[PDB]
């Protein structure tokens, strides 16, 4: 989802 | 004060929305603005809650949960705090690039919301919030809404939200002290309606949009569709302090 690639994005 | 310090230290910066502010306020511009600024301050709460003290004791996916149900009311309660302190509450600071005067909440069609949110604002300034309380409980709102069946590690949980109960009672203690945490929790439990008309406002928007031709941004439509109604079908709750 879009949240979750976001969330694991940031280090 | 080793709690403020980090507190203080991964507070995000200013955040501004990318409004055209030379071009007459409309509908759909005021939410193509509010959509784009709702998008970006996520993207700040996620690098700062992953930074706040504990966060990772938390099971990955409470963690990604806990975000997306806490945001609105994150996003309220520090819209508020910029309401006061940059402008004595007479307008509603989203933004430097996205500021709410009466008319602009008119036409955004969130007027109440608006004004409780307003409300809000002038709140800050009765209490003489100090800028280490707004912290404090922002900090613990992160952690005052949750699935009514449980989360995935809940006792861990449970005792990260204890531990900034502790750290506000903390500041506090640094009797006036009873009368003060009554007052600030109050103060906190009034973030949740505020933030479920958002959404409940919000959600309508979405369904009917087909109309209304309301482009929803990506994520937005993701957490609107996917993660708001568990709040607004009563499976996802606040934690309140005091009986509603
Ligand atoms: C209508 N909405 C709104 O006022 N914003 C919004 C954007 C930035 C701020 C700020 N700062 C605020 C806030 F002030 F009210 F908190 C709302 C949102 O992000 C948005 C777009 C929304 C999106 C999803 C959802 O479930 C509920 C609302």
């Amino acid at each position: 989802g879009a949240f979750q690639n976001l969330f694991q994005s940031v280090r | 004060p080793i709690f403020l310090n980090v507190l203080e230290a991964i507070e995000p910066g200013v955040v501004c929305a990318g409004h055209d502010n030379n071009q007459p306020d409309s509908f759909a511009a005021l939410l193509s603005s509010l959509n784009e600024l709702g998008e970006r301050q996520l993207v700040h709460v996620v690098k700062w809650a992953k930074a706040l003290p504990g966060f990772r004791n938390l099971h990955v996916d409470d963690q990604m949960a806990v975000i997306q149900y806490s945001w609105m009311g994150l996003m309220v309660f520090a819209m508020g705090w910029r309401s006061f302190t940059n402008v004595n509450s007479r307008m509603l600071y989203f933004a430097p690039d996205l500021v709410f005067n009466e008319y602009r909440m008119h036409k955004s069609r969130m007027y109440s919301q608006c004004v409780r949110m307003r409300h809000l604002s002038q709140e800050f300034g009765w209490l003489q919030i100090t800028p280490q309380e707004f912290l404090c409980m922002k900090a613990l709102l992160l952690f005052s809404i949750i699935p009514v069946d449980g989360l995935k590690n809940q006792k861990f949980f449970d005792e990260l939200r204890m531990n900034y109960i502790k750290e506000l009672d903390r500041i506090i203690a640094c009797t006036s002290c009873s009368r003060r945490f009554y007052q600030l929790t109050k103060l906190l439990d009034s973030v949740q309606p505020i933030a479920r008309e958002l959404h409940q406002f919000t959600f309508d928007l979405l369904i009917k949009s087909h109309m209304v031709s309301v482009d929803f941004p990506e994520m937005m439509a993701e957490i609107i569709s996917v993660q708001v109604p568990k709040i607004l079908s009563g499976k996802v709750k606040p934690i309140y302090f005091h009986t509603q």
